[PDB]
């Protein structure tokens, strides 16, 4: 189609006001190849035109089903931009007829629809629940309600998953609380699929839905996919591994009945793996992962022991990049202050002292307070074995001493008291 | 990093 | 406050 190629905003607003249809047909698919140039689509020109009125209009021409598709394409690009450009197209009405385009008898006009909607709640919490309110969920589900999700084209299952997880997406406020109930056995469909995009993108959606109040994450966990995701946790993929975790991560920020579904489901077994991975980010959200659970019960701070994960922690405070150990020393912290005495002389044991006397030196008072934190715990649990000084000794050998007295004229208050208490009470 | 919030459709 | 949520 040649003849729509690079024509000018004037020309497109000529053929679009034209009263020939198939003037009009040929003037929107220009206006769509602007908006589909590899660089910079004029999206402004176009609205200040008042094309979005027109494009709007012809997503109601079922007897034209080629200017349906061209209209919901551009208008699919203008809503991929900014928050003001997208506003432009949900201001023309936009919404309702994406809507009624999901039940297109054309596949490829139906999957436009779904691409749009997917742009326009993407833009946040309000226009994704508006596109709540104009009932768009029903008609999505309803366009993977078949016996085989491997049936449909692998371009347009990944296209309805990524949109529903933008309907699960954003949190002031949430995603309505009945809209989730309503998409979550499908995404659980979802989370079963071969495909990589699929799984990935299904994992970012439950991700979203697990990152919030305990009420949120139990309505995910109550529909079993824990087992799924730890299965995912050990994927090949980086793609799909990335939203496991954060989902698992997410998880364990909650009660200790969820943590300990993860644990149930064997998740702690992958980390030796998450914990050394290649990938900076992959190992900060491990180990931040792991500080939730050394937060939990005694007896999950001991499933932590047993799968031999101290000593990862060990490494991870002694060598990566600076915000893991940070992480670290939270999970540190966190294990020292509910913890057994025995769990915490292991902690000893593995060597977690001198890793940690190096931190700090690190310019940041709130891993510094952490840290200190974590020193009192330990010798809290010496004192309860009379060992408090070969404790001392210890963080002497390996230039604690020669530190925490530094902090003790550190100039935050909660340091320096924090190591004049120490200094005054253990040296 | 994240799926992305808004996709442009490329020619 | 222990368990810190996405207060990473």
């Amino acid at each position: 189609n040649q003849g729509t190629v690079n024509w000018s905003v004037e020309d497109i607003v000529k053929g679009i006001n034209s009263n020939n249809l198939e003037s009009q047909l040929q003037a929107t698919q220009a206006a769509r190849k602007l908006l589909s140039r590899e660089k910079q689509p004029p999206i402004d020109n176009i609205i200040r035109a008042g094309l979005i009125p027109k494009f709007v209009s012809f997503l109601g021409k079922t007897d034209c089903s080629p200017i349906q598709f061209e209209s919901a394409w551009a208008l699919t690009n203008i809503a991929s931009g900014t928050s003001e450009q997208t506003k432009a197209v949900v201001d023309g009405g936009a919404i309702p007829a994406f809507i009624s385009l999901l039940a297109s008898p054309h596949a490829h006009i139906s999957e436009q629809a779904v691409w749009a909607l997917g742009n326009i709640a993407g833009d946040g919490s309000a226009f994704r629940d508006l596109v709540i309110k104009h009932g768009a969920i029903d008609p999505l589900l309803a366009l993977l309600a078949v016996p085989d999700l491997s049936t449909l084209a692998c371009g347009y299952l990944r296209n309805l998953t990524w949109t529903l997880s933008n309907l699960c997406r954003n949190k002031n406020p949430a995603p309505p609380l009945d809209a989730v109930e309503q998409i979550l056995p499908t995404l659980v469909r979802l989370l079963h699929h071969n495909d990589p995009e699929v799984l990935a993108d299904s994992c970012w959606a439950i991700s979203y839905l697990t990152d919030g109040p305990n009420e949120r994450i139990e309505m995910v966990v109550k529909k079993g996919v824990v087992p799924q995701l730890v299965k995912l946790l050990g994927a090949t993929e980086l793609p799909i591994v990335t939203p496991a975790l954060r989902a698992i991560g997410n998880i364990v920020t909650g009660t200790d009945e969820q943590t300990q579904k993860v644990i149930d489901a064997g998740a702690l077994a992958v980390f030796p793996s998450l914990l050394t991975n290649p990938k900076t980010n992959i190992q900060k959200e491990a180990t931040w992962t792991m500080s939730n659970i050394t937060a939990g019960r005694q007896d999950q701070i001991q499933q932590v022991v047993n799968h031999g994960l101290v000593p990862f922690l060990v490494g991870v405070l002694s060598k990566a990049d600076f915000k893991t150990q940070k992480e670290a020393a939270w999970a540190i912290t966190n294990y020292t202050s509910g913890g057994t005495v025995e769990q915490i002389v292991y902690l000893v044991h593995c060597g977690i002292i001198e890793p940690l006397m190096n931190l700090l030196s690190a310019k940041d008072t709130k891993i510094i307070q952490v840290i200190l934190d974590a020193i009192s715990n330990i010798f809290q649990a010496a004192e309860k074995l009379g060992e408090t000084e070969k404790l001392s000794i210890m963080i002497e050998e390996c230039g604690g001493l020669d530190k925490i007295e530094a902090l003790q004229r550190h100039e935050n208050e909660s340091v320096y008291k924090a190591s004049l208490n120490l200094i005054e009470k253990y040296f | 990093a994240a799926p992305p919030k808004k996709k442009r459709k490329v020619e």
